[PDB]
Order: structure tokens, then C-alpha cells, then sequence
RNA sequence: CCUUCUCAAACAUUCUGUUUGGUAGUGAGUGAUACUCUUUGGAGUUAACUUGAAAUUGCCUUAAA
């Protein structure tokens, strides 16, 4: 059964979040056509907050730069429209709790601003990376001789030879070169890892982990803002710090 | 004549007087002596300066206060019914008694010495036709001001009481304890008759 | 009406007395040192158990 | 009998905005916080200019 | 006695057709649902009607939902008796502006404009105003 | 029942560490280097039935299952007496949890935040409707005649 | 520039207008007083419903006339200040008071963009809150987030929907730039919509204020920034209902049509 | 049973000044002549007031069990 409650929160919660897709998307679509007669910023800021919590101010530059995209779940009633849909698709991130890497440029940034109620963004350090790729990572490819579906695991570096090699990619450490420092194999690896499996915080209901969740939960609301507006700075937080707490 | 009003709207519609005659020279008479101690309080706290009249302070100052206001151009006092008396200033446009007086009889010669009028839903000049939107807005202001100073609590305590106790003394078919006291109470703002 | 005509007392205006003993015997006892202040014990686990 | 501290403190805050204006004195929210009367104030006040000037 | 068509009163603030058919659904198989809305402006009145394939529905749903405190305001449901049917209740979206301007030409409207201007100052005229120009 | 606990949680009394710690701040700043009059629950049957028949109580939540059932008897007609807006709510020990006690018997609502003012009253029209009004033949009938 | 000779035709029209043969006033002295200049145009922002009020400078205060006796009216005139969510931690109601008793403006009430939308959220807690006050004030930040804390019914005015003022100097808070923007706005300059329609008039408010010479130089400098900005079609003077008052009238407009 | 579009530039430093742009609102009703357009349909404006958020039908799933 579904209680009326829920049913009625479900809809006023997606309609703030309809109505407000709606409105980055026109702000950003008059951004990108130099029609810039009566909006209220022409440009794009990047919030980093650090840790005593320091929040700044800095303009976007052109430089395509590398973000480790984390998912979230938030908000709570929402259910996601088709704009969500489309970008977590191209992502592959429906599932909770799971990550990826992009590149980010000028077509990639206002797509961030659509999904930053969804996800937690953030520029990774080389042991971010590194200890994220050899401690998870799956590949999609033929089982034993019918079975199609098989995610395994990065054990060997035989298999990186028969599914990329010919780029110039032979092991692990090179799909994590390509990863780090930005190159042609890049969207050749970055499918090939499809997405990660990040454990989630906590990770339990009970005594202890029921106030843990709590402690965490109110830890949220201050590490991260939903601005709502059509002038959102993208909220930058630090990954070395979540990734120690994700592995 | 007369103006038609309800408890609630009884104190409510006497402020909105007070405010727009501070030019004129008017009288408010009361009943009790003791509900003079309350009007003459809060009157001067939301800053319409009156000037205060009753048997329960000393005649030096019931002497000095009522002189200034004979030599005034622009005042307004609160006076009861019997200190009043025989001492009448020609300086009024509107002698408005608000409680029931003593003697029916007596308020006769009491006006022709100024425009008369009464306030009676339990309850010769014109009536006044009212509107009902443009009273002031002051009463849940009133209500916060009431239970956070505990003097004005006390004297509207033994406002509400003398004026009650004084209606019940009364000689009349028509005054005779009708009025109810879930709406007297909100004359002198309260949630509970005291 | 309310069953009786009990007067209103004035602390159930004014702010707690029994509050401003409290209050006024801690002073006394931060005074004297026996109670080490909330802003001190945060120093006391900062430097300890580390 | 001498008066405290805090409470020395406390006549000397209201003698310094109002002075004498005992009615004034104790409508005042900000300084007379427990709503005391006109004539424990004037001999509070008095017992405090007595051990003054 | 009493039928299958439903009165609901006192609605949340963004509860529309949608949420009235599926969660009077669960009570049972819903025939029509509808909701009273503006045209000046697409948004609920705060009232709907819909209506039940079995009448016994519509007495349980009543029982179960005529003083439910949902959202800052109790739900309030009544019974219909036989006939009193839903009938016109529209689906109003937010009604956008046209622009019919011009057509006219810039002659007309001007003389136009010049004989609503002096008969504007032989208006005050009508009635005790003197005024020059 | 869900619905009265979503308000009176906004005013759990402030349990004893929580004033321990509160009133040690007053005197390590105040000693060294003008606040409303703060609003909760009021919960002891000698003082939900003072503030009753004051009329200083505008929801009075009653717990249905009482050690010696002849303590709260007389309470929720003398509440229907002095028109105190009353609803006996289920569990002494599910009152007990607003109140930092094991058990309540009684919990009112005497004074309130403007905040939860509008949704104080529409919880008084919501009791006085869902409660009051279906249960109007309670003052009659003698129960427990269950074959 | 528009003939004064005309204004003071005008206006003395309206005096005599107002000269003209219940104990409360409930509509005979509001229009008595409220006088609005009416400004016509081919479609003002004819496309998009903004709630923003053009502040237009004007030389005499009607405010200042406005406080001294709405003191005597029963309708109370109370300057509010919406502000954000760090400067009443960090600014009183005092030290306005400190620096505006100078002049002799009183700041009524300090509201945080909090409490709009937790203890004055209710509907009639909402409407009784601001129909009570005239001149609504609040910091740059939020005046967009506005329309939905204090709701539809406080926009249908002039007097109740808020003017955009700035506190913040380079982004950082002080408590200056808001002292001398409170009297900017206040003394020197008159807020009215803009409607996506043809009609719009200017809530001068009473006749009764500022004596009718001075009442010219209010009408004069109006049209000086409303020519000069749009261009318009017709100007009407007009006190609630009256054969109307036309002052000036355009043709060069209309032929772009 | 979620809570709401919480700031940017261009010029200027008088210890913060000027200019530019940014807001689509619960519903229902009472309402005294004016504004332009349209060609008859109200289209869109223009004071003010009523009201417990009131109401009888305008053609992602560790936010779980």
C-alpha cells in the first residue's frame, strides 16, 4: 500500500525539480547563443568547499579539467524526470553508490549543473585514481563459452591485452596513465572500466550504525548546498578525503 | 446618538478613535475607577499620550493633571462618571461614555451643557452607521503585550473585574448580566475570563 | 471562567530564579576550579588520548 | 549589607539610561529583566549611591 | 441512497488527478476522475469529483478519508446521493498570451486617437471641470 | 496520533544534560564577559489537571493504559467540561518518549511558537472531528459485551 | 519638457475636484487623498511578468509627510528590512537606530529570510503580517527567492511587494551601505511596477501632501525619467475615478507601429 | 509530511559610489471609471477590500526490516 502522504510529497517535491531543470536549462541555452540581453550571470562559478568550513569563489576556466563523479541519492521525494534520466543513462549511473570519470569542458559543465542534486563532484589526486583502480574495477566480456553478462574482475592484465591492446594500452597501470593524464585512450579505457562500486558510508542498520548514519546525515546538509537557481555554482568537494572513506 | 458594537469589537473601536481625534479634545467615561488604571496604561504604552483620571489617586494630582488639561489646545483624558462631576470644560466636541452609566436618568443633563453617543449590542441624536474592515489590527499585538509585563496583566485583571462587577450593580431591564464572557474577555485580551 | 481567582504569580513572568541559583553556584565552582569549563575540556582531549 | 558584583552592575546599567524616570525605569525590558517594582528599585539604587558618591 | 460518485474538499497544495486515480486506486478500480482548476492560471481549486465502478467503494473510501489531516489541511469526503453526476470539470492548463496588434494602419488609430482625446477634454466638461488644452 | 507526536516532538523538555551543559555556558560566559521564555510539554497529572480548569491547556493527550485505571477517570470529561480540546492517544510509554520519562499518563500543550500555532489548532479541529465527533456515543453504551 | 502651467491647471482641479459636500473611513478618504498619475505605452515589458519596481528619483520626500501623519491615520506606516541569513547575527535593531534617528527614520522590524517561510508561513499569519506594513525592504540576494516566502497576495499591491536595496560592498556585508541606500530609497525615489500591459499608474499616494506647488515638481521630474527611459504614449493625472486629466500626448510614437 | 530561484557584471574608491540585468504568485469572492488593442469576443492592464490553506461540478531503494 502507499499512503497519500508519500503520493503528494512525490509530486510537490518533482515539482520544484521539474520547474527548476526547466530553468538552468534556459539560462544555460541563452548562455551558449551570445543572446546574454537579460539573464542574471553570463558566466559560470565553481564553489570548492574544504576543511572550519571554507567555501570559495572561483570562475570556471576553458581548461578541460578531470572529475571523479560520485553518486549520492538526493533529494529525498523526488523522482527523477527525463532530463535526469538522459545524462545518468549516458553516465551509466542508476545505480547508488557508484562512480565514474569525465573529462570536463564547456559542453560537459552544463550538464553537471542538471545532476549536481544527484551527484557529488569533485578533481581526484593520482592516489585517488591508482588505489581506486586496483582495489575495484569490472569488465564486461564472455564467460566460458555461451554466457555473455560476466562483470568479473581486474585480476589479470592478459585480458586488458585481447580487449584493448592494439591503442597501446598492454596492463592496468596504463589504463591508469591514460586515466590520469588526459589522452587518445581515454574514451577507449573509460568504457572499458564502465562504472565502479563504491561501498557505501556506514553501511548498516542497528545500534551503533543507525547514530553513525545519523552523525553523517546531519554532516550532509553542511559538506553540500542545493542552490536551486539558474546561477548554481557547481559545488567542488575534496575526493581524497570521500575516497579514504569509500575504501 | 449611538454606535452598535460587540465586546470584541468594543475597545477595538475606541482605539481607532483615539488615534485619528488626537487633534480633538474628547472624553472617555468609565464605569469603575479601577478600569480607568488600565486604559490609562496602555493608551500612554502604544503612545497616545492621555491623561489619567480616578477616586484611587491622591487630589493633588487629580487637581494638577485636570487643570492642564482645561489649559490645553490639543489633549485627551480618561475619567470616570463620578469624579466628573459639576467640573465640565467647554473645550469638547465628543463626550463618549463607554461603559453603562449609574442613573438613565441623570446622563440627560449630563450632555447638555460636544456630541454624545453609547456603545450597546446587549444593550434625541442619529446612530452611526460602522464599517467593519477598517478597525485597527491591534489585538494580538495586545495579546503578546498582555502576558509579558505582569502589571498591565494586574490591571487588566481588575480592569475586566470592576467593569464586570459594575455592570451587575446596575438598575436596568437591559443591563441585567446577558453578555456573555467569552467575548468581554477579549475587550481587555484574554483567552480565559480571568 | 477557571474554577478559581487564584492570582497569577510573578515568576510566571519574570525569568527563573531557581535558574539564576543555578547558574550562580556554577560561577562560584568556576571560580573556586572545581568545575573546568565547557570551553577548556575540548583543550583537555585535545591534547590527550592522541 | 552589601550589594554584589553583577547586581552593583546591574543599578549601574540603569542609572546610566534612565537616572530617576522610575516608571520609565521599570517598563524597560532590556535592563529591568525581572519586572520589579518603582520602590525596590529607588532603594536598591540608593543603598548603591550610599556606598558611591 | 447513496452512489458511486465521490466528493473531495480540502486538497493539498499540488494534489491533482494523477494522485487522486492512483491512490484512490488502491481502494479499488476508479471509472472517472476530474479536478476544478482556473483558466487564468493552470492550478487546482482545492476540489475534485471522481467516481467508483462499485458504490460500496465509495462508502469505504468515505469512511476511511473524511477527517484525514494531510499536509497542513484535513481531507474532507462526501457521499453523492442517486443522480448529481460529474459533469464539466476540464483539464486547465496555464493559458499563454497572443499577440494580435498591429492590423490597422498608423493613420486611422491616430485620428482615432485624436477624437477619443478631444472628446476626453470635452468629457470633463459633462460634469464641473474646467480644463485648457 | 502520528500527526500530534510530529508537533509535540518539537517540544521535548530539555533533558538533564542538555540543561547541565546550558547553564554551565551561562556561567562560563556570563561570569567572565534578554531570551524569550521557552515553550514544552507540560506532563504531570497534578499540573496537566491545574492547568485544566485554568484553561491554560489547548491539547491534552491522555495515555489509555494507566497502573490503577481510576487515576485518569474523571480526566477526560472534565476535560470535555471545561472545553480543553482533549485526546486520549495510545501508550503511557509512547508518551513517555516525548517527555525524557519512562511513563506520562498525561501530556498538554499549553503555550507554542507561532510556527506551530496554525498547525496546533488545525490539530485541535482534527482531534475535535476525528476523536470527539465518532466518539460521542462512548459517553453511552457499556463495553466489553464480545461474545 | 512638459508646460507646468498645465500641472498647476492640473492640480487645482483636483483640489476643487476634492472640495466636494459613518464614523470611520472606510473609502470616502482614501478617495479624498489617493491621487495616480496614469503613463501609457504600445506594450510595457510585453512579454515577461517581472515583479521588479522602478525607482523613480524624485527631488521631495512624500514618505517623510507619510510617516508624520499616517502617525494620526489608523493605518500605521512601519518601515520593514528583509535581510539574509548572517546579518542579524551580525547587525541590531539598535545601531539603525543609532544612525537613522539622525534624520529621523524609524526601522520598525529586522525579518530573516527564515522566518517568512517557519513562523509567518501560515496564510492569515502571512497577510495580517505585511498588510500592516507600507514600506517593504530587502537585500539584493533575495528579492528573486521572494515571490513564494511572502506569497501572490503581497505582490497585488505597490506598497507591499519589496524594493531591491544593496548591503554588500564587494560582496562582503557592512552596515554603511545599507545606511545611506535605506535613505536613497526612502527620500529621493518613488517605487512603482511595471505591468505587461499598456496601463500603467503612478501610486503618488495623498493629495494632501507636500503643497500643490511642490506636488509639480514631483509630476515634472516623473515624466523626465519615464520619457527619457521608454518611450511612451499618453499621461493622465488622476484621483480615484475622476474625468480624467490629460497632460501629455504623443504622435511620433505610434508611427513605428 | 519534501520545503522554496539566499547574486553577478561595467564603470567609480567618497572606508562604497553609480549603472545594468535577475522573482511566473493557494483558491474563491466583493468592488466604485479609466486605459490601449481587437472588431464583438473579452485580450491585456489600472485603486482597494474579504479569508482558520476556506472550497458542490465555468466548453535512485542501506530514506530498510
Amino acid at each position: 500500500f502507499v499512503r497519500a502522504e508519500s503520493i503528494v510529497a512525490k509530486t510537490l517535491a518533482t515539482s520544484r525539480e521539474k520547474e527548476r531543470i526547466k530553468r538552468v536549462s534556459i539560462l544555460e541555452d541563452k548562455k551558449a547563443k551570445n543572446e546574454t540581453q537579460h539573464i542574471a550571470s553570463g558566466k559560470d562559478f565553481i564553489l570548492k568547499i574544504t576543511e572550519g568550513l571554507i567555501r570559495e569563489k572561483t570562475t570556471y576556466d576553458g581548461k578541460p579539467a578531470l572529475l571523479f563523479i560520485v553518486r549520492v541519492r538526493g533529494p529525498l521525494a523526488v523522482n527523477i524526470p527525463n532530463k535526469a534520466f538522459k545524462i545518468l543513462s549516458l553516465l551509466r549511473l542508476v545505480e547508488t553508490n557508484t562512480g565514474v570519470f569525465v573529462k570536463l569542458t564547456k559542453n560537459v559543465y552544463p550538464l553537471l549543473k542538471v545532476i549536481a542534486p544527484y551527484v557529488v563532484i569533485g578533481k581526484p589526486s593520482l592516489s585517488s585514481i591508482r588505489s581506486l583502480i586496483q582495489k575495484r574495477g569490472r569488465i564486461i566480456y564472455k564467460g566460458e563459452n555461451e554466457a555473455e553478462p560476466h562483470e568479473i574482475v581486474l585480476n589479470d592484465n592478459n585480458i586488458v591485452e585481447e580487449q584493448l591492446g592494439d591503442h597501446g594500452i598492454i596492463c592496468v597501470e596504463d589504463i591508469i596513465h591514460e586515466i590520469a593524464t588526459m589522452g587518445e585512450s581515454f574514451s577507449v579505457c573509460n568504457f572499458f572500466l564502465q562504472p565502479f562500486k563504491l561501498n557505501r558510508e556506514v553501511s548498516g542498520f542497528g545500534s551503533l550504525n543507525r547514530l553513525r548514519k545519523i552523525k553523517q546525515r546531519e554532516a550532509e546538509s553542511r559538506t553540500r548546498q542545493f542552490s536551486n537557481a539558474a546561477t548554481a555554482p557547481v559545488i567542488e568537494v575534496d575526493i581524497d578525503s570521500l575516497l579514504a572513506k569509500l575504501n | 446618538g449611538y454606535v452598535v458594537c460587540d465586546s470584541d469589537k468594543r475597545f477595538l473601536l475606541l482605539f481607532s478613535f483615539l488615534k485619528r481625534n488626537q487633534k480633538k479634545k474628547i472624553i472617555v467615561f468609565l464605569s469603575s475607577c479601577n478600569s480607568v488604571k488600565y486604559y490609562a496604561e496602555l493608551l500612554n504604552y502604544i503612545d497616545l499620550p492621555v491623561l489619567e483620571l480616578h477616586g484611587k489617586q491622591k487630589q493633588q494630582k487629580r487637581t494638577n493633571t485636570f487643570f492642564e488639561f482645561c489649559n490645553a489646545e490639543r489633549g485627551i483624558l480618561i475619567c470616570t462618571d463620578v469624579a466628573a462631576r459639576g467640573l465640565d470644560i467647554p473645550a469638547v466636541d465628543w463626550i463618549i461614555q463607554f461603559d453603562p452609566p449609574d442613573d438613565p436618568r441623570d446622563y440627560i443633563h449630563r450632555v447638555g451643557r460636544g456630541k454624545s453617543l453609547m456603545f450597546l449590542t446587549p444593550n434625541p441624536l442619529n446612530e452611526y452607521e460602522f464599517p467593519e474592515n477598517k478597525i485597527a489590527n491591534v489585538q494580538s499585538q495586545l495579546e503578546k503585550l498582555i502576558k509579558s509585563n505582569y502589571y498591565l496583566h494586574q490591571t487588566a485583571k481588575d480592569g475586566y473585574r470592576s467593569y464586570l462587577q459594575a455592570y451587575a450593580s446596575h438598575s436596568l431591564k437591559t443591563v441585567y448580566q446577558i453578555d456573555k464572557l467569552d467575548l468581554a474577555k477579549v475587550a481587555k485580551s484574554y483567552g480565559f475570563p480571568v | 471562567m477557571p474554577l478559581t481567582a487564584v492570582p497569577e504569580p510573578k515568576r510566571r513572568f519574570v525569568p527563573s530564579k531557581n535558574e539564576a541559583k543555578r547558574v550562580m553556584k556554577i560561577v562560584r565552582a568556576i571560580r573556586e576550579g572545581r568545575i573546568i569549563p565547557p570551553k577548556k575540556l575540548k583543550e583537555m582531549k585535545e591534547k590527550e588520548k592522541i | 549589607r552589601s550589594q554584589s558584583e553583577r547586581e552593583e552592575e546591574w543599578l549601574e546599567k540603569l542609572y546610566k539610561k534612565h537616572g530617576d524616570d522610575y516608571k520609565k525605569m521599570f517598563f524597560d525590558k532590556k535592563l529591568n529583566i525581572y519586572q520589579q517594582s518603582e520602590g525596590d528599585l529607588k532603594r536598591r539604587l540608593l543603598r548603591w549611591k550610599k556606598r558611591n558618591g | 441512497e447513496y452512489s458511486g460518485i465521490i466528493y473531495v474538499s480540502r486538497l493539498p497544495h499540488g494534489f491533482h488527478e494523477k494522485e487522486l486515480s492512483k491512490y484512490f486506486a488502491q481502494f479499488g478500480d476508479l471509472k472517472e476522475v476530474r479536478l476544478a482548476r482556473n483558466k487564468k492560471t493552470g492550478n487546482s481549486r482545492h476540489y475534485g469529483f471522481l467516481e467508483f465502478v462499485n458504490k460500496e467503494d465509495a462508502m469505504i473510501a468515505q469512511e476511511s478519508m473524511n477527517n484525514y489531516l494531510l499536509m497542513g489541511h484535513l481531507l474532507q469526503v462526501r457521499v453523492l446521493p442517486k443522480g448529481a453526476k460529474i459533469e464539466k470539470l476540464y483539464k486547465y492548463k496555464k493559458r499563454v498570451l497572443v499577440e494580435k496588434g498591429i492590423t490597422k494602419p498608423v493613420k486611422q488609430l491616430k485620428d482615432n486617437m485624436k477624437q477619443k482625446h478631444e472628446e476626453r477634454i470635452k468629457k470633463l466638461a459633462k460634469s464641473g471641470i474646467e480644463f485648457k488644452w | 496520533a502520528a500527526e500530534t507526536f510530529k508537533l509535540f516532538n518539537k517540544y521535548r523538555p530539555e533533558t538533564a544534560a542538555e540543561k547541565k551543559e546550558r547553564l554551565t555556558k551561562e556561567a562560563a560566559a556570563v561570569a567572565e564577559g534578554a531570551s524569550p521564555k521557552p515553550y514544552a510539554v507540560k506532563y504531570g497529572l497534578n499540573h496537566v489537571v491545574a492547568l485544566i480548569e485554568n484553561k491554560k491547556a489547548k491539547l491534552v493527550l491522555i495515555a489509555n493504559d494507566v497502573d490503577p485505571i481510576e487515576l485518569v477517570v474523571f480526566l477526560p470529561a472534565l476535560c470535555k467540561k471545561m472545553g480543553v480540546p482533549y485526546a486520549i492517544v495510545k501508550g503511557k510509554a509512547r508518551l513517555g518518549t516525548l517527555v525524557n520519562q519512562k511513563t506520562s499518563a498525561v501530556a498538554a500543550l499549553t503555550e507554542v511558537r507561532a510556527e506551530d500555532e496554525a498547525a496546533l489548532a488545525k490539530l485541535v479541529s482534527t482531534i475535535d472531528a476525528n476523536f470527539a465527533d465518532k466518539y460521542d456515543e462512548v459517553k453511552k453504551h457499556w463495553g466489553g459485551g464480545i461474545l | 519638457a512638459i508646460p507646468r502651467e498645465r500641472v498647476i491647471k492640473a492640480v487645482n482641479e483636483l483640489i476643487k475636484f476634492t472640495s466636494k459636500p459613518l464614523l470611520e473611513d472606510d473609502e470616502e478618504e482614501l478617495k479624498k487623498d489617493l491621487q495616480l498619475i496614469v503613463v501609457n505605452n504600445k506594450s510595457f515589458t510585453g512579454t515577461s511578468k517581472s515583479f521588479k519596481l522602478k525607482l523613480l528619483n524624485v527631488k521631495h520626500s512624500f514618505y517623510k509627510p507619510w510617516k508624520e501623519a499616517s502617525a494620526t491615520a489608523v493605518k500605521d506606516f512601519k518601515v520593514l528590512l528583509i535581510l539574509k541569513d548572517s546579518d542579524i547575527k551580525k547587525v541590531s535593531e539598535d545601531d539603525l537606530f543609532d544612525q537613522l534617528d539622525s534624520e529621523g527614520i524609524k526601522v520598525d522590524e529586522i525579518i530573516c529570510g527564515k522566518d517568512l517561510k517557519t513562523v509567518y508561513k501560515a496564510y492569515e499569519a502571512r497577510n495580517a503580517f505585511i498588510s500592516q506594513f507600507s514600506l517593504i525592504l530587502a537585500d539584493d540576494s533575495i528579492v528573486t527567492s521572494l515571490p513564494k516566502l511572502m506569497g501572490g497576495k503581497a505582490y497585488n499591491k505597490v506598497e507591499t511587494t519589496p524594493i531591491s536595496i544593496r548591503t554588500h560592498a564587494n560582496k562582503e556585508f557592512s552596515l554603511t551601505t545599507l545606511t545611506n541606500n535605506i535613505k536613497k530609497v526612502y527620500m529621493n525615489q518613488l517605487p512603482v511596477k511595471l505591468p505587461r500591459g499598456t496601463t500603467l499608474n503612478v501610486h503618488l499616494g495623498n493629495l494632501e501632501w507636500l503643497r500643490p506647488e511642490e506636488f509639480v515638481d514631483n509630476v515634472e521630474l516623473i515624466s523626465e525619467q519615464l520619457i527619457k527611459a521608454y518611450q511612451i504614449r499618453s499621461i493622465f493625472i488622476k484621483t480615484n475615478r475622476s474625468p480624467v486629466l490629460p497632460l501629455y500626448y504623443n504622435q511620433d510614437v505610434l508611427d513605428e507601429l
